[PDB]
């Protein structure tokens, strides 16, 4: 019963990164694109190199669950991972090797707590895009194990009250399981901050010129939010939160947000961020709690 | 030039778990509706399902035979759903260019592994439609086009078909009532949720039946918002726009509840 | 005996300035260019853990006809109004000049061949680039600074010969900085792709209508940065005349050469801290950090 | 209406180093023209020079009293130039709405040490030009405004100021080829670099003063580019703009070197 959580980040998804960098697993080819946000995830990937984890956690908003909250819980699943509303930009191949044992201690730790928990166990479901994105861009080499967690829909469904602290309990569920597992975690959230977004797609869609953020108030909202996360006032940013998410259309409405900070005992430390860039007008910036360098967790 | 007209729900509950009556009562009416369509001897269907959605441009799926498995994100633990579905590739595309001259921005889709929704998948499957000889086209729920504007993209995609002398069956795939159930429960304790909602799906079920249009517009401007309709009922509005705004009536097959959700099973009278 | 510590390419673009709001500024924003300013606090960073002893800084808005200048007097202070952004830059300023070090640099210049004057006139306003790079490097302005002029023989005669010119000016600058015994950090104040808008935002500080003037513009940027991330400085100057000619980038002007050359031309891998755009032009912050790379001490 | 029309150099030297006859010269002949440019009576002064430069809109001077003191960047070490400058900030407002009205961006810069230059300092100290009693319009020198562009901006201006009716003496402040030296000389020994540059300067003079239009257009096909003329000569272009491209004649009051570039004080017939 020694294990710890070692560092939190805000990994968005934009899919626009994965094309941009021109993997092997990606089938479409660019002529670069969104080089600020790919240098931001080059030091959040160094980070990690240095915080070794021993698995990764992650929250996405495109795996909605109506049913509770869902934990994957196969070993292993392969597929082709097409983007729906980008096909041009993402189509992944994925080979990802899952921690069943963990993913199962946090299901157990949500159902003591009155949370609705399920465990995925059909093995040729295809996990979403958003999830693939954020792995792949915090830890390309793929050698780490997952927890991949769906976003149950309370706060699209009920009340925005409501469904965050539903978040809230599951975050709390996390760090009990994660104490209990001996392990040294990471937890992902990954969230897009303002988005508004561009209607129509630039013809050749990394034509970086025609790249900006969509809204004025977008924009604002994002650079409040990311200020106050690099002064360590925490507070101030979850009291703010159901303005900024309905003033900004912000998508820390999934959850993750919450959940990640709720697992970490909402820390009010100061966070470092890596970088801030648009991806068809939506604000999405890569910031991390890095828990080892606050002296809240054990080093490698 | 319309053929045929069915409103079908897109719950894949029916078809993963008939072993509960209340549930196989849908799988029946599907395929006892697609012989009905069959009958009427189409030449391509036209399919809007509230599962598949689209935010910038106006999607249609443009592959010629899409062939996989797919397993829903919700009922993952019931099983999979494989799928063998063939597309009118000229028609699809010549949807996409009528768009485009009416100031809509469209595009194809034509890619191995791409996510088809589960409701397109089970009224395929079911309806035994989207093979070789009855091939499909589908259009994507764009999140910002509104009831008024879905009626205008089934109107078109219509006018469009028509033009090359093809007879069309249109389906809509989506469900009543939306309020569902957010625990495991029995399902032989399955009944749609608020009385309210029940009473709005027998109401406006009924208007269908009766054919009065004049009516049905009236109850449209409190039923998506008082039964709390899944995507505003833009699943309907998608049909009320191929026929024109206008049917002499309807046939309610089977209507009940899907984990509280409200569905039916509606064939329309041209 | 002296040592240059770090070289850093340090953009000039006064929107910087407006969005952070300091003392010295008489308008004020309402914020704005926020990614280039969060590059500037990590280049900060590095100078309170450098500690050098005087800051020299090449600017290309302090054009000269007859050879390169250096400021030669003790201290200067006024106000500096940008001509072509006066909305945003009204700057009170206060500078204290390293004049020893810069004699020295005049006198190894006209040891090389170049032609070189001492600027000792006591109401000389220092330029606005100049003064924009101290302040986004060093908001304290407790380091003594050698502020040098950007001669024209870059447009005025050839191209590759002006800038040959520069190479000269960097090696004598290198001179008077080892005969010193002092810690120095060069400063190239130049803008990347300089193609811009013509046209400003009514709210100027709307980053809603901030974006790269040209896809090749942005394209010529993205592909010098990843090669000065890499080390491959020996490429990126092969390239410097055409991504100069295709993108009119600003340091045609001279300080990049200028810095290369008093570092014996580098080829250690640099640290981008960050690019951001100014209506339309590239600017990235980046450092050649020579301590760190264990070829000049520590402090 | 235009009443003068003068072409000086804005080169300080001959106001920061009069002890050198040769720089002299063209300090006497300034302080002549102004006499000239009083004679005519005007009620405001127009002036374009080559040194304040504009990137995105147009500038115009708009500040009532512009009292300072400004030290060359290139010959600071010659002295300073103290400048006490009054504007006509009704009519320099009036030029900024006539430049928008033809789709021109423009706007004013009324700020306390705003950069004026220096060739606007020495003409309008030399010409005694710029007080209370006579004051002045300054137009910027935006570099993407072309020969042609230039032309435009000046008529614009001499047709909002005359409609408000006022005589106007219009100034363009610049010299004529622009090779300088570029190492320190004896100004003894000041001449014009190359004798190809030497005989434009004087052919471009002879045409002004005999008030050949026709052969002067011609020659100012290839003059700039041949004479590597200072801003390509536009702001000749802003005094042809002004007379609308025609004069009688012209008086050279003196031409001569300024460290090397040609520079030459002329009065125009109008
Ligand atoms: N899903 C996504 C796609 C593009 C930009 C931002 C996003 O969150
Ligand atoms: N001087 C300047 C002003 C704005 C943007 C870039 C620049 O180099
Ligand atoms: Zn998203
Ligand atoms: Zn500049």
């Amino acid at each position: 019963a020694n294990g710890e959580i070692i560092s939190g980040f805000i990994a968005p998804h934009p899919p626009h990164l994965v094309y941009g960098e021109n993997p092997p697993q990606n089938e479409p080819k660019s002529t670069g694109g969104w080089e600020q946000l790919r240098w931001a995830y080059e030091r959040a990937r160094a980070s990690i190199e240095e915080l070794k984890p021993d698995v990764l956690l992650v929250h996405s908003p495109h795996w909605i669950t109506s049913v509770g909250h869902h934990f994957i819980g196969v070993d292993h699943l392969q597929g082709r991972s097409v983007d729906p509303i980008f096909p041009n930009l993402f189509r992944f191949d994925y080979s990802i090797n899952f921690d069943v044992e963990l993913s199962e201690a946090c299901c157990e730790e949500g159902r003591k707590a009155g949370l609705v928990t399920k465990m995925m166990r059909n093995p040729r479901f295809r996990p979403d895009y958003g999830t693939i994105t954020t792995l792949h861009m915090i830890r390309p080499q793929w050698d780490i194990p997952v927890v991949s967690i769906s976003a149950n829909n309370t706060p699209y469904y009920l009340s925005m009250e409501e469904g965050l602290g539903e978040m809230d309990v599951l975050g709390k569920a996390t760090r009990e399981a994660i104490l209990k597992s001996g392990k040294r975690a990471v937890l992902l959230a990954s969230n897009t901050l303002s988005h508004w977004h561009f209607h129509e797609e630039p013809v050749p869609p990394e034509d970086m010129s025609k790249e900006h953020p969509q809204t004025k108030i977008g924009y604002e909202w994002d650079m409040r939010m990311i200020e106050l996360m690099r002064q360590g006032r925490m507070e101030e940013v979850f009291q703010l939160l159901p303005q900024f998410i309905e003033e900004a259309f912000a998508e820390v409405k999934s959850g993750a947000f919450t959940w990640m900070h709720a697992a970490m005992q909402y820390p009010n430390l100061p966070a470092e961020l890596h970088g801030y860039g648009t991806v068809i007008g939506t604000g999405n910036a890569v910031v991390e709690w890095n828990l080892v360098k606050a002296g809240l967790a054990r080093v490698a | 030039t319309i053929v045929s007209a069915f409103l079908v729900p897109g719950s894949p509950l029916p078809h993963l778990r008939p072993d509960v009556k209340s549930w196989e009562s849908f799988k029946v009416a599907m395929q006892n509706v697609g012989e009905k369509l069959r009958a009427s001897k189409p030449d391509v269907v036209l399919i809007y399902s509230t599962q598949w959605f689209a935010v910038l441009d106006e999607i249609w799926l443009t592959r010629q035979r899409s062939l996989d498995i797919h397993v829903d994100e919700n009922w993952h633990e019931f099983g999979e759903l494989p799928y063998d579905i063939y597309s009118d590739v000229d028609l699809a595309n010549a949807c996409i260019e009528s768009c485009r001259a009416a100031g809509v921005n469209a595009r194809g889709a034509d890619y191995e592994s791409f996510p088809i929704d589960t409701g397109t998948i089970v009224a395929c499957n079911a309806l035994k439609v989207g093979t070789s000889d009855l091939p499909v086209v589908v259009a994507s729920n764009n999140l910002y086009d509104d009831q008024a504007a879905t009626e205008r993209l089934a109107a078109l995609a219509v006018a469009c078909i028509s033009e090359k002398g093809k007879r069309i069956a249109v389906i809509g795939v989506g469900g009543l009532s939306g309020s569902v159930f957010t625990t495991a429960i029995d399902p032989a304790e399955d009944r749609v949720v608020k009385a309210v909602e029940d009473d709005c799906n027998k109401n406006i079920l009924s208007l269908m039946e009766s054919g009065n249009i004049q009516a049905l517009r009236e109850a449209l401007k409190s039923y998506s918002k008082e039964a709390r309709a899944e995507m505003g009922f833009k699943h309907f509005h998608w049909l009320l726009g191929a026929l024109d705004g206008h049917f002499k009536g309807a046939t309610v097959h089977h209507y009940g509840a899907l984990y509280g959700s409200g569905a039916a099973v509606v064939e329309f009278s041209i």
